[PDB]
């Protein structure tokens, strides 16, 4: 497997840089290096091709060059857009290909985004199946980072809380998710159950109400 | 115009096989060379293999070398993919794409030149039963959405394995949606949300059902969402 840095952080309008270095039998004797772009969630992506080629249709931003037994990707123009995780992939002997690690690039200077939360509360349906879950969908926040908590009432709820982990959006932001699983007598017990969430600072706090 | 549809996503018990179809279209099926890649969760691409459509040879990794056939129906035009012996590190998402140009001169087999790839299928390995979802629709709410418009949606509750899809209107509706990535419960099963914002001025004329769809257990539900009362 040829060596990729993990990530490489850049501002916009920048130039970066991503490696990939194999052996001599691979990467330093010939010219058979390619270049792929992944969107979070999404399938790769055709950039660069034998080192230098661009395939049509991909931004002149784009660069490759080589030296010994190191490819490199050079990204000129640096944007939000150009958030992704980069692969390389070369002739790696006995007709084979050998693949790179990957890449995730950071672009810095990004702003920031407040979080937008909708609550929902159990449907008679699955209160019917005699089950309850409350439904907290958090999106739109940056940076990636935000702490869920659920309320009974006025007192903390720990227990059967399952919370996501921050995902890339496709607009560079982010999105996470909490469910709280309860019984409807729960449900039914209490005045109020809230999801609040908190991200650099600010909290947000949605509350529902049994019918 | 070029477009190579894998099949659907697979549930396995460790130590079975499975076999992976993918039918490229738009182009001539023996012209290009057919390249088999694989991402497996917190890695990166690995590539597994090659297939020459014109003459049906093939060339695999050393670490597969036993365990992958490649094979072509060239009368359909769909290559294949089976991998034998199968445990937890053949977890991953499965990726054909097209390689070279074939020509009788010079050998392009080895040219790591995917211009076209895949949709991708998910394989879970595990000795764990297949889950279907539960779905509950989630009613319309104006409270935190931006103006005369309304968010609803649908939960998909406790499933095994990744992945469903979720659609609206039977595909019609593309308009507004977020599908939620699942959450993995200490139950060991997954749940997600797909929520749309709609006008709010269009309630009760207009219909909203998702259309939730898990191969791995074969199951298909279409959750009509309406408005609540009280």
């Amino acid at each position: 497997a040829l060596t990729q840095p993990a990530s490489v952080s850049g501002s916009p309008g920048q130039s970066i840089t991503i490696s990939c270095t194999g052996t001599k039998y691979d990467v330093g004797s010939h010219d058979l290096v390619s270049w792929y772009q992944q969107y979070p969630g999404k399938v790769p992506k055709y950039m660069i091709y034998e080192v230098n080629k661009r395939p049509s249709g991909v931004s002149n931003r784009f660069s490759g060059s080589k030296s010994g037994n190191t490819a490199s990707l050079t990204i000129s123009g640096l944007r939000a857009e150009d958030e992704a995780d980069y692969y390389c992939c070369s002739f790696g002997g006995s007709a084979t290909v050998v693949c790179g690690g990957g890449t995730k690039v950071t672009v810095l200077g990004q702003p920031k985004g407040a979080p937008s939360v909708t609550l929902f509360p159990p449907s008679s349906e699955e209160l019917q199946a005699n089950k309850a879950t409350l439904v907290c969908l958090i999106s739109d926040f940056y940076p990636g980072a935000v702490t869920v908590a659920w309320k009974a009432d006025s007192s903390p709820v720990k227990a059967g809380v399952e919370t996501t982990t921050p995902s890339k959006q496709s607009n560079n932001k982010y999105a996470a998710s909490s469910y709280l699983s309860l019984t409807p007598e729960q449900w039914k017990s209490h005045r109020s159950y809230s999801c609040q969430v908190t991200h650099e600072g600010s909290t947000v706090e949605k509350t529902v109400a049994p019918t | 115009q070029v477009q190579l549809v894998q099949s659907g996503a697979q549930m396995k018990n460790p130590g079975a096989s499975v076999k992976v179809s993918c039918a490229p279209s738009g182009y001539t099926f023996t012209d290009f060379y057919i390249h088999w890649l694989r991402q497996a969760p917190g890695q990166g691409l690995q590539w597994m293999g090659w297939m020459n459509p014109q003459t049906g040879r093939t060339n695999t990794a050393r670490n597969f070398q036993g365990r992958v056939t490649m094979t072509r129906d060239t009368s359909i035009g769909t290559a294949y993919m089976e991998l034998r012996s199968l445990t937890s590190d053949d977890t991953a998402i499965y990726y054909c794409t097209t390689g070279g140009w074939i020509s009788l001169y010079y050998d392009s087999s080895y040219y790591p030149n995917f211009d076209h790839w895949g949709q991708g299928t998910l394989l879970t390995v595990s000795g764990a039963s297949t889950k279907g979802p539960s779905v509950f629709p989630l009613a319309p709410s104006s409270k935190s959405t931006s103006g005369g418009t309304a968010a609803l949606g649908c939960l998909v509750k406790d499933y095994f394995p990744e992945p469903v899809t979720v659609s609206w209107n039977s595909g019609a509706l593309t308009s507004g949606v977020h599908t939620f990535p699942a959450v993995l419960q200490s139950s060991g099963l997954y749940s997600l949300s797909s929520v749309v914002t709609v006008p709010s001025s269009s309630l009760g004329t207009q219909t909203y059902i998702c259309n939730v769809n898990h191969k791995p257990s074969n199951t298909k539900v279409d959750k009509r969402v309406e408005p609540k009362s009280c």
